[PDB]
């Protein structure tokens, strides 16, 4: 449901994040909690300063796992198994939550790459981002 | 909620910055690419089948303009935002038939056109200032949805 | 929009058949088997492992009560439900952080609910009724949302 | 992400509605053009009385469809191809109507079989319609 030409544009825009895992996770993090503030309650022991260690630490864990994920992406629901098994089943993330970080992915991507992002490039990545957190919805139980 | 004034520097200081014909005609044109559905909306205005004719379409390009206008009035009704859009959220529901779902897809596109114009006034901040926005501006024209 | 005559008659005739305990226990143990992220929000209840603790917990069992009582205040507040549910919206955002999305969820199972123990009063026309109701009461639930 | 025991269980309530697929599916419409009115626009054509032979026909035809997805439970999308290229690609149907008609089936199950409709039963059909649902809105292009 990817096609060729989507996986072509998800791994063409995500080469330009590399080298800039840690970055462009933790601005992607920052904003989402700060457009977002509901999403804070799953993150209660986090210092949510601006480039805090722990939000810098796991917006790189975030990212580095999106990049795994384009590096399988004939193979999400294996390249994701565990994580879903942590989001659905043990932590209990409500579903909504996944839309609002794919946005804030985008948003970061606008803001460093607004050329790269064209309308089509646009339309791919948000395909890979509803692909990748339907597998990281898809083991409540 | 209220807009703060710290909020309501971020929207009416980013506002004044942005070319509201370009931004809305890339605004539209995008959600029609990256939400194919809604073209079902708009068959009237043309040549729809793929992103080339929807980049081209004069038609499309000239709608755009017309909803980031409307929005931009949002910005000089930040008290009143619920009972400025009423009429037309009367009429996207009577009239166009849309579906109240599909508002805050457009809002989420808006935000990423204004990331992508004005890079640098978009901080954190910034963006959730605008993300209240958009966010009352979806609800506003779901509200006459009976 | 305002209820007419045929839909008042349809909400209030029906109304007045249902076992609210029973419905009600029914309907909050069916969203936290069906929706099972739901359990995150009531994690201070115990045991919400699987269906079968769902379904023999004694507060789940109770707070389901109090829910469907509560909605069914609704019916006696046709005209202002908006209004009646203030408050409890209130709650809702700032006390249990629900979010909003999950009110239409729930609707939709108290209307399989009300369909499987009244089948013969719950007509084409009698379910269009009902859905407008939960529809206006999960707008309700969800307006204080800021 | 059906499990064993929701296949099990789908194939079980579906069994009910056997001999019944042009009522329940007459009926699942219906209650879909009634309780959800917006959905009309997509059948201009249509006479909408009560029991119109077109409001039969297209429920029969959906019902089978629907039937036809439990025996290629497995592989749903290989069920569903065509289906999906129609609803997505050629009619543009607006993904959140499928919800609507998924809804007005699980209440149709609710008034002819109550008793099988159990709470694990429900959640098991429910999963089924999501992933048929899913499906169908997955060649939008
Ligand atoms: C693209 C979407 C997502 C990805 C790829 C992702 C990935 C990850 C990864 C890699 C971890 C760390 C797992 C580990 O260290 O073993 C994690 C943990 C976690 N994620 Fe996600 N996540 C995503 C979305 C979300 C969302 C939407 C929420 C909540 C709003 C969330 C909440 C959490 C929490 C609370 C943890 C545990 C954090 C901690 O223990 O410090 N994630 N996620
Ligand atoms: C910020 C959100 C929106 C705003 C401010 C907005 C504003 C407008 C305005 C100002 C018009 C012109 C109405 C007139 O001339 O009387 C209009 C028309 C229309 N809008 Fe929207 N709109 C928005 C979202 C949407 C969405 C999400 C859709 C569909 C997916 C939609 C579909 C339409 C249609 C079909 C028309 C009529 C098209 C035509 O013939 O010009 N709008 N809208
Ligand atoms: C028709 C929709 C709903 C109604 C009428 C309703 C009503 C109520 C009522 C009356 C209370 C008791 C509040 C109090 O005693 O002060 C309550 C508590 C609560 N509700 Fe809801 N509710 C609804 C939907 C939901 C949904 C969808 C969720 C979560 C998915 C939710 C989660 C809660 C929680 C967590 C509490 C507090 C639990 C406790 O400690 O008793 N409610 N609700
Ligand atoms: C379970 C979900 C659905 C199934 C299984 C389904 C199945 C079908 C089938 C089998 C057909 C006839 C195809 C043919 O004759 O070649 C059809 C046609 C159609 N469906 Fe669906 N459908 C579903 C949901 C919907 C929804 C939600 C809508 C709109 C609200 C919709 C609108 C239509 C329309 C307009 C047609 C063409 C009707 C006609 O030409 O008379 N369907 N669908």
């Amino acid at each position: 449901v990817l096609s060729m030409e989507d996986k072509s544009n998800v791994k063409a825009i995500w080469g330009k994040a590399s080298g800039h895992l840690e970055e462009y996770g933790a601005e992607a993090l920052e904003r989402m909690f700060c457009a977002y503030p509901q999403t804070k309650i799953y993150f209660p022991h986090f210092d949510m300063s601006h480039n805090s260690a722990q939000i810098r630490a796991h917006g790189k864990k975030v990212f580095s796992a999106l990049h795994e994920a384009v590096n399988h992406i004939d193979d999400l629901p294996g390249a994701l198994c565990r994580l879903s098994e942590l989001h659905a089943h043990s932590l209990r993330v409500d579903p909504v939550n996944f839309k609002f970080l794919a946005h804030c992915v985008l948003v970061v991507f606008a803001i460093h790459h607004p050329s790269a992002l064209s309308p089509e490039i646009h339309a791919s990545l948000d395909k890979f981002l509803c692909a990748v957190s339907a597998v990281l919805t898809s083991k409540y139980r | 909620a209220s807009f703060d004034a710290h909020e309501r520097k971020f929207i009416v200081d980013l506002w004044a910055k942005v070319d509201v014909a370009q931004c809305g005609a890339d605004a539209l044109s995008r959600m029609l690419i990256v939400y194919p559905w809604k073209r079902r909306y708009f068959e009237h205005f043309g040549k729809m089948c793929n992103a080339h004719d929807i980049l081209h379409n004069s038609k499309v390009q000239e709608h755009g303009k017309k909803v980031l206008a409307s929005f931009g009035e949002a910005v000089k009704h930040l008290d009143n935002i619920k009972g400025h859009f009423a009429n037309l959220s009367k009429l996207h529901c009577e009239k166009f038939h849309v579906d109240p779902e599909n508002f805050k897809l457009l809002g989420d596109i808006i935000i990423i056109v204004l990331a992508a114009h004005h890079p640098e006034d978009f901080s954190v901040e910034c963006h959730a200032a605008f993300q209240k926005l958009v966010r009352q501006v979806a609800a506003a024209l779901a509200a006459e949805y009976h």
